[PDB]
């Protein structure tokens, strides 16, 4: 029910599996040989994604899952200008 | 002219 | 609802909890994830132990400072049967130094 | 003379010609130098190099800090908006996005952001981008109402007195009442903690809100309150705001003696502190032209409105809502002045250019069209009935029908069914249907306007007198119902004579209608005596025509602040 | 309320922090770069978007996003409406690049040609033919310095694409030389035992000769083009050749073949490219040309308007591609509502065409001749419907100025002996008839007949229309009934031969003959012409049955080689 | 309306 989005630095980001399948790429990486990990939580190595930006990716997962089909007005995702470019390439690669 | 100006 | 990042050394649990829920349910979540007893878990809210009796709302976590966009971090330590251990939360990384464009140079 | 060019001005030309290689280092300049390079880029026609820097919040922030060269900044900013780049919305979006990230920062960064937001939103409000200034002030209010500290209520109410200003100009009157309530809530929280804030600005903007919503009975009370809240320590801009808006609220409630005092003092203060080429002085000239229009001093209102427009075409540029308001106000004033002369060339030119601006910078459903279109649909009427052609007359009346219908639809959408603006549109449609030979619809629209104006404004008012004049001009000249036309003419002449003395312009229209009324039925003694009254009217009008120009009629320092205010307040009892 | 994607959120953040990362956006992947620049467009930052799109290095990576090309064509257009001359700067930058790498190896020379081909194709698709011609001239120079097989294929393709940008820009004198140079390169290819396909080149030559009103030789050359279409051709080439062959068949009075040709072209464009593609809008424009020349007029307005709405969505205002749709829809709406007389939508599309073309093209350019003609035709027909003499004598004066301008352009380009200048003469004859000028209208109409009879045959559509105009001038105006009767009979016979008894132009001839016989005698002819006019109205009641030509084409009518073979076996 | 449409 939880996946372990390990970044390039080494920071494991144990986020819920339902949160992780927000991104199509993580869903693909958890399908096939990626789901064969028997040790409960699946580890998804991200040697190209640094930890400081994968943390924002996981925050976006927990943000979009909680704010999906919301009846009230929705706030924009707080994204820092100094991380915006790195999180843009992280959003393309993850297709989220 | 027959009327006044317009409001 | 309250959103937390339970960080111990490099792990970062992106879990959620109710504002009226207590610390025992959060330690049971960590049971469900890192398979560790709650008696071996001391949770730190910025260098401050959370007693198991109190709730998440009382100790400082609210639905305004711990939004899903920017969840509020909480520490974690493991006992290993030897007087527990100190908090060793490792910061993620340094984003590349993007200087102010209008700085005189 | 042939003076050599200043080394400062010569190095500006050299730096601009080497602009591409030195884009990053011009940002590393003093604020006075950085403006002059950008103003030279505007003067050289390189608006796209200018626009690539003014889209940025923090480059434009230092450009905004040159307070003396704010007219030049307004001119180049309007040039960029006419260029095609949407710098007003880009700066608002950039401010809101960069400003929502420091909600949890320290007080110094937050107050710096609030100061920058006040400067930028005040610029966009002065420039006329009220939709793009609301977002800036909304973000400012959001950051003010975060911490429970003393000065945050002061900054919050200072945000709300400007949200209410940029919502009146944006015709968002339904958010205005809730903005007033929220500002009053923070004033209550200020009063509980022993810190009374000045209520002149908020009450003035509420008066403008209620005057725009045609609530003159309550707007007069609120401008009384605003004038009571004028102190000596107020900023001159706030005092001028309260004075001009109270004068507009007094002239609409037939308090002409008070209104001239307030508006002449406002014009004197605007010309004193700001100058003769400031947008705020042009605002006072527009309200003074409104006064002069509403006290039958039409010829001075035309020259006063032209002074307001010439200032607004100087500080601002082309497609701006302030130039559009100056145009739609001068077009109506020229329409009134040349109503008898029939030379609607300048009036149509100003009305057509007013709609040509609002249709370009505002959505098609905005209320500000409903005024301008109305003015055009008046002028296009009078040109059509003056033209001897039938095809052109029919086409122009159909176009005026379209404009009146759109304005009335906007009035229905915003103000409702029983508003004074709706009654004005009904009166205009009745006049048009009288010209369109649709007599039944003409009298229906006219009598509906009579009902709406009588039940809301009152029996003894100018608007109902003008509307009964229209109705009985339809009855007498056209519909040939000679019985009640006499009653409505007597009512119209009674109200006009009691309100404007014996020199009211509509008196001659009413007198000619009454003379035709009698000559169609006989009673030549009435015709003779009312021909004598009309001759007296002509003898009085040309005697009072020779009055000096209204720009210098206010003189230089005739009275002072807290004397005009006191003279207005002590006679309120 | 749905959350925005983290991709879109970061696109918003990178744009907002633009200049601090404006040199780092160029390090992003190509699709991300296109999304950043499109976000600069959406926010209204046209100044920075123009400052980046004027750079060839930035724009070449933008051109790689093919699936979002329909956005780019729009964005580009806004920049060309913003005042920033993006196309001219890009063409000059590419010419400078080629001049710099004139002496280099072929592995980097071929790279710039492929960058040059995509950029020139973009500018040709966008309609900047005067700016796409510099890019293709630079590419042709790069193919010209060296002589080998691959450079010969690149030179052939570059002369094919250079012929297209010299046709929409209306430079036919250079177009013939371009075709001769292309033929030289294909001869050099053939002498080395290698044959390159000539379908696209001969299709562009058909367009060249159709524009120069050489309808017979254009028909011969589109037969030559269609003789060499296989399954290996790109869809765009097949569509272009089918469109040009259909137009040549239309002006060659072969309405039967052009039906299947243009219908298969429209289906091919709607299938491969979709219903919102500029090439499909071109096919719809040629289909409307077909439907307007068939006398299926009421349908044709529904096809030009469909063509215009695609060209107005893919391309913004102030573009030659949306202006050509404007001038073609303005003519057809004038033609469709000629009997009704409600030239309100027709005049709006005519003034929009000239209001664009005068802004993006020089005053002496030939596209003004085809645009000023339509507005002047609408203005002349409007003023004869209004009763104001002072307005009629002003609108006819303006139409006189526009006809003289169009005639000057046509005579400067095509010469005095051409079909285009002759239909301008006929339009001037109609206008002079409306101007109450008798002898001048007669001279103009006689000159129109003289030029349109020899260059189109004795029984063509255009010459029949001009004979009808001259007959109306002799009948309703000059009272020369002895010649007007023969001219009316000739026009009726030709219209019956080409179109049949359902021709909409026969009403103005039947009523003319009715009036003439009313005022000369033989009332037994008047009664039977009333009977024939009633029969014509009853037949037009059924011929007026409105359908959708987008459903007349339907789905999967024929095969690609089937239509070509059917056209070829019928000579 | 005495003649046909313009070419
Ligand atoms: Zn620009």
């Amino acid at each position: 029910m939880y996946v372990k989005l390990i970044s390039s630095d080494g920071h494991e980001f144990i986020v819920k599996r339902e949160h992780a399948l927000t991104s199509g790429t993580i869903k693909a990486m958890l399908s096939g040989p990626g789901q064969f990990a028997e040790n409960e939580t699946n580890e998804v190595n991200f040697r190209e994604i640094p930890s400081h930006v994968l943390s924002k990716v996981c925050m976006y997962f927990t943000y979009k899952v909680r704010y999906t089909n919301s009846s009230t007005e929705i706030p924009e995702f707080p994204i820092a200008p100094e991380i915006a470019l790195e999180l843009l390439m992280a959003a393309n690669f993850l297709d989220c | 002219l027959t009327r006044n100006k317009g409001p | 609802d309250v959103f937390l990042m339970i960080r111990r050394h490099k792990t970062t649990i992106f879990t959620d909890a109710k504002e009226s829920s207590t610390v025992f349910e959060l330690k049971r979540i960590v049971e469900g994830i890192l398979k560790r007893p709650p008696d071996e878990q001391r949770l730190y809210k910025d260098d401050q132990l959370l007693d198991d009796g109190k709730t998440l709302g009382e100790c400082g976590f609210t639905s305004q400072t711990a939004r899903p966009q920017a969840p509020a971090t909480v520490g974690l330590a493991f006992r290993a049967d030897d007087t527990f251990e100190a908090l060793c939360i490792e910061p993620f990384s340094s984003p590349p130094e993007l200087p102010d464009v209008m700085k005189p140079q | 003379e042939w003076i050599p060019e200043t080394l400062y001005n010569t190095a500006i030309s050299a730096v601009v010609d080497n602009y591409i290689r030195s884009r990053r280092d011009i940002r590393s300049l003093p604020e006075n130098i950085q403006f002059d390079v950008y103003y030279k880029l505007y003067q050289q026609g390189r608006l796209c190099q200018l626009g690539s820097e003014f889209c940025e919040l923090e480059v434009f922030a230092k450009v905004l800090r040159a307070l003396d060269k704010r007219h030049l900044l307004h001119h180049c900013f309007q040039a960029l908006m006419d260029h095609g780049v949407k710098v007003a919305s880009v700066l608002a979006y950039s401010f809101s996005r960069r400003c929502s990230y420091i909600a949890e920062s320290d007080a110094a960064v937050k107050e710096k952001a609030i100061q920058v937001g006040f400067v930028l939103g005040g610029f966009l409000s002065d420039a006329g981008w009220y939709s793009d200034a609301e977002k800036v002030f909304l973000s400012c209010l959001q950051l003010c109402t975060l911490h429970d500290e003393m000065l945050h209520w002061f900054r919050a109410v200072e945000c709300c007195v400007r949200l209410l200003h940029v919502r009146n100009g944006n015709c968002k009157y339904h958010l205005g009442e809730e903005t007033f309530k929220l500002a009053q809530t923070y004033m209550d929280k200020l009063s509980k903690h022993g810190q009374q804030a000045n209520k002149a600005a908020l009450y003035g903007e509420l008066c403008a809100l209620l005057f725009a919503k045609s609530h003159y009975d309550e707007a007069y009370k609120w401008c009384i309150e605003a004038m009571k809240e004028i102190t000596a320590g107020l900023p001159v801009k706030v005092v001028v705001d309260v004075l001009r808006q109270a004068s507009k609220a007094c002239v609409v409630k037939r308090e002409f003696k008070k209104a001239e005092q307030l508006i002449k003092h406002a014009v004197y203060l605007a010309r004193d502190h700001f100058g003769s080429k400031h947008p705020k002085y042009s605002d006072t000239l527009l309200d003074y032209g409104f006064y002069l229009l509403n006290v039958d001093n039409i010829c001075q209102s035309v020259a006063i409105y032209q002074a307001a427009l010439d200032i607004r075409q100087s500080v601002f540029g082309g497609k701006n809502i302030h130039v559009a308001t100056a145009h739609e106000d001068l077009a109506y004033s020229s329409y009134v002045h040349q109503y008898s002369s029939g030379k609607f060339d300048n009036a149509l030119f100003h009305a057509e250019r007013a709609i040509g601006i609002i249709t370009h910078i505002l959505p098609e459903d905005h209320l500000l069209l409903a005024s301008s279109k109305r003015v055009k649909a008046l002028i296009l009427e009078e040109i059509a009935i003056d033209c001897h052609n039938k095809e052109t007359e029919q086409r122009l009346l159909q176009e005026a029908h379209d404009l009146h219908l759109s304005s009335l639809q906007l009035a229905k959408k915003a103000f409702g069914e029983f508003n004074v603006q709706t009654a004005k549109h009904y009166g205009n449609l009745g006049r048009l249907y009288q010209s369109m030979r649709k007599f039944k619809e003409a009298e229906e629209m006219h009598i509906k306007a009579i009902q709406i104006k009588e039940q809301l404004l009152g029996q003894e008012d100018y608007e109902v007198a003008l509307s009964v004049g229209h109705l009985a001009s339809l009855y007498n000249y056209d519909m040939n119902q000679y019985e009640n036309a006499e009653k409505l003419y007597l009512r119209s002449i009674a109200i006009g004579k009691k309100l404007f003395g014996e020199g009211y312009s509509g008196l001659e229209y009413d007198y000619r209608g009454l003379i035709k009324l009698y000559n169609s039925i006989g009673n030549y003694e009435k015709v003779f005596e009312y021909h004598n009254v009309l001759s007296n009217w002509n003898r009085l009008r040309d005697r009072q025509y020779s009055v000096t120009d209204a720009l210098e009629d206010v003189s230089t320092s005739p009275q002072s602040t807290e004397e005009v205010v006191q003279s207005f307040l002590i006679s309120q009892n």
